[PDB]
């Protein structure tokens, strides 16, 4: 499940840079009103450096 | 445990009371407030502050330090045998014999 993938420790994950997926994740993780641990810990991993 | 919150205090009946509230709503709705918060509580974390599960270890072999109590019991046995052997080393003179 994505609840696993966004939180599991072993496997790094990401997508195509600047893509509408990358932006879809950013727009969920840094959302003002959606605030879930899930999309946040997605974006923290994805946005590294 | 939300809905508690911080705010500017003013004297009773101050003519500014509605003016600052009006401006604070505009800042809250323009997004101008969100910038300052991202500035001061950035999520560009130099470390992960939130995953409490340290990643590398999920069980692990025993080691000298976790085992050390048994070595300490053995060392106590050694030292007690030394104390006994030194008492014997003195007393066997009085025994004059094996």
């Amino acid at each position: 499940s994505l609840q696993d993938l966004s939180k599991q420790t072993e496997i790094p994950y990401g997508t195509v840079l600047d893509s509408a997926v990358y932006e879809h994740v950013r727009m969920k993780g840094l959302n003002p009103f959606e605030r879930d641990s899930m999309y946040s810990q997605m974006w923290w991993m994805i946005n590294r450096s | 445990v939300a809905d508690r919150g911080y705010g500017i205090a003013l004297q009773h009946g101050s003519p500014y009371r509605d003016v600052f509230s009006q401006r604070i709503l505009e800042l809250q709705q323009n997004g101008d407030m969100d910038i300052l918060k991202h500035k001061w509580w950035p999520k560009n974390g130099q470390c992960d502050l939130y995953s409490s599960v340290d990643t590398k270890q999920k069980g692990g072999a025993l080691d000298i330090k976790s085992f050390a109590g048994v070595f300490c019991i053995l060392a106590a046995g050694i030292v007690l045998s030394c104390f006994i052997a030194m008492l014997e080393t003195w007393w066997n003179k009085r025994k004059g014999s094996r």
